[PDB]
């Protein structure tokens, strides 16, 4: 079982993040172009229709640790978001409370991360969850 | 079960015959993965200054080119701000007749030699063909602060 390498599996993320994929309501690409260790990302997601979350334009911050992929990215949503999972007060992501990231596989990547957590803003759960004002977001 | 014969091969090879001015030595966890250090060339603004670069043999090698970046930060117009390495031979005219070596040894000569005129030159590549000393010596002053330690 070959392993693709922390960051060489990374510099593939990045190009397919510039080249977009499926119909682009979620996108990713490196925070600072100049990070050399690929650490940190910017998620985008567009509120799914017919919820809540509708219209809206989620940015979130995607780490990548020393471990990644066999092990989960660290998620926090910078735009302020009431959804299970996702702790109301910080943004923070937690990784229990989200199947994909509680059951991670090395074969996941930053694109189904996001693919996951715009799947679940459709959830019955989350999707009539009252919202805060558009475009607030958490401190730090 | 193993690895096939050419990477033992030219693992084996490369820690018994290293190529002068670079050391390469096997990932503790990963048997593709290469953890390399290339000094910068004589006579060159990288002159004194030591690179670290990663390589990975993927798993068509030698049908697939290795993949190779620096690690190291360094100013130049065919390595870009993430350390990606212009040279054609990691990408069109990469053959299952180069081997390990041979990238090694072009990259060096990549240092030894930028090329500011390539197509897919970096922002960098004007500062090198307008003001080539300035260039240059922006090249050495980055080699002081990146690639002393």
């Amino acid at each position: 079982g070959v392993k693709v390498p922390r960051n060489f599996r990374l510099l593939e993320e990045l190009e397919e993040g510039q080249k977009g994929v499926g119909d682009g309501t979620v996108s990713w690409g490196l925070e600072d172009d100049e990070d050399m260790t690929l650490t940190r990302w910017t998620g985008m997601i567009i509120g799914p229709p017919r919820t809540n979350y509708e219209n809206r334009i989620y940015s979130l911050k995607v780490e990548c640790g020393p471990k990644y992929p066999e092990a989960p990215p660290s998620v926090r949503f910078v735009t302020k978001i009431n959804m299970n999972g996702i702790n109301n007060s910080s943004g923070m992501v937690d990784a229990r409370s989200i199947p994909v990231l509680a059951k991670w596989q090395n074969s996941y990547s930053i694109k189904v991360v996001l693919q996951e957590l715009r799947r679940l803003m459709m959830s019955k759960e989350n999707m009539k969850l009252p919202q805060p004002p558009e475009g607030q977001t958490y401190n730090n | 079960a193993g690895l096939p014969r050419r990477i033992i091969k030219e693992t084996q090879r490369l820690l018994a015959e290293p190529v002068p001015g670079i050391k390469a030595e096997p990932d503790e966890s990963n048997a593709r993965y290469f953890h390399v250090v290339i000094a910068g060339p004589q006579d060159s603004p990288f002159e004194g200054g030591t690179f670290k670069l990663e390589l990975f043999l993927p798993e068509e090698y030698p049908m697939a080119a290795p993949k190779v970046r620096f690690m190291t930060k360094i100013y130049h117009p065919n390595v870009d701000k993430l350390g990606r390495i212009c040279l054609d031979i990691l990408k069109d005219k990469w053959s299952p007749a180069l081997q390990i070596r041979t990238v090694l040894l072009s990259i060096q000569a990549l240092l030894s030699a930028p090329n500011p005129d390539d197509p897919l030159a970096n922002d960098v590549a004007e500062q090198w063909k307008t003001n080539e000393a300035q260039a240059i010596e922006t090249a050495r002053a980055w080699t002081r602060l990146y690639a002393m330690n």
